[PDB]
């Protein structure tokens, strides 16, 4: 899944 | 096959969307559903490429993903839409009246969308051109670097915090002479000392990553804000 | 001096325009006005030179000028803007927020602009390489020739309408013979010459407007009959 | 002025 920053 | 599905319609709208999704649709949709979208002038790319001229982002809410942050440097960003748009759209398809107004991502208003038409990027506007980034930044330098460059930063100089000497620090050449993005207070002390030993009269700005994220969400660098600023000498 | 006016700005955008104007600004603005423009990454040229890599055209609307027609062979064309852009911009300068999106020329959409990135020119795509052009073409052979060459035509053979023989006609080295003509008298002369000397070969004869509309769509539509005076295929 | 063709 896409990494949140 | 999709054509058969779409044969049943008198006329198809052209939504004219070049989107990426973030926080949604993490592969694609079935092949029919995808071919339908293209027939309706909706194209969804896997990743953001500057020369596809994306104009749209699908997301359930304001997110800190690379994709969301980058969507704020589209040229311009035209739509920031909840996934419910595509969902309602396909539901109906399976006359077409789903509209582009009933699905705004809450918190991303017109005032912010419109700033993406500005002829400058947010950090470019702020005279932040070359920065130094600590190697241990959460997200990793390659990503955070890519986001920052999407927003007008031309040079990203990575500093191995523990090792780096003053000579490793690049100036912000375009106004803060030195701009550094850091993680630890242990790094603020090191860097202020180095620079203050070697270039005493010059200006320095040291911020946390969150300072960049807030600037991007607002498409404005607010220099009067002390939020996320760890050290400044002006 | 322009610096002074531009001193009061915290930061200046770089519009990165290399442009010509047609149907507007027919020499310039004052010296400060242009000096400001260069500082904003806007450079305006007098004529079109291929190695300047122009990317912009300012014009009030789609026009049939040599410059406009030639802008459709920029590599690529990136911006086709109304002069209101330079005007609103200079007005603001005397932060800068004039954008490159609120000044589109009507009819010059993305689909058309983006055809200028293609690795071919419109007539080259169409296999029209060598053509014959009547000497009485309105605009004159020199200009019309220059527009056609900018758009992929390698050889322009000018034909003295009244006096020319079959030997003067060059082939298109697909239509073997391609001619751009003015009047019906000319159609009959040329079709007769070619059919007498090269009976089984193909011929396309069009009006100047056939080329203009091809350029405006950056596509030669061979199924179109408009502006086609004669075709044998 | 510019010749319109």
């Amino acid at each position: 899944a896409s990494q949140e920053l | 096959k999709a054509e058969k599905i779409l044969a049943r319609f008198n006329e198809l709208p052209n939504y004219d969307l070049k989107a990426v999704c973030t926080g949604c649709f993490h592969d694609g949709f079935n092949e029919v559903d995808i071919e339908i979208l293209n027939q309706l002038g909706i194209k969804i790319f896997d990743n953001i490429k500057e020369t596809d001229k994306l104009n749209c982002i699908f997301a359930p809410k304001i997110l800190r993903t690379e994709k969301f942050l980058k969507s704020l440097s589209f040229e311009p960003l035209k739509f920031a839409l909840k996934p419910e748009f595509i969902i309602d759209l396909l539901k109906q398809i399976h006359q077409i009246n789903i509209n582009l107004f009933d699905y705004e991502i809450n918190g991303i208003n017109e005032s912010i969308i419109s700033k993406t038409k500005l002829p400058t990027k947010v950090f470019e506007r702020a005279n932040i051109r070359c920065i130094n980034l600590v190697n241990d930044i959460p997200g990793g330098v390659d990503t955070i670097g890519s986001v920052l460059k999407a927003h007008g930063i031309e040079k990203i100089n990575v500093l191995r915090s523990k090792k780096c000497t003053f000579e490793d620090i690049i100036p912000n050449d375009v106004i803060f002479k030195y701009v550094l993005i850091v993680t630890k207070a242990s790094q603020v002390k090191k860097f202020t000392k180095l620079i203050n030993d070697r270039d005493k009269n010059e200006t320095i700005l040291i911020v946390e990553w969150n300072w960049c994220v807030e600037s991007i969400f607002h498409l404005n660098v607010d220099f009067t804000s002390k939020k996320n600023v760890l050290y400044q000498k002006k």
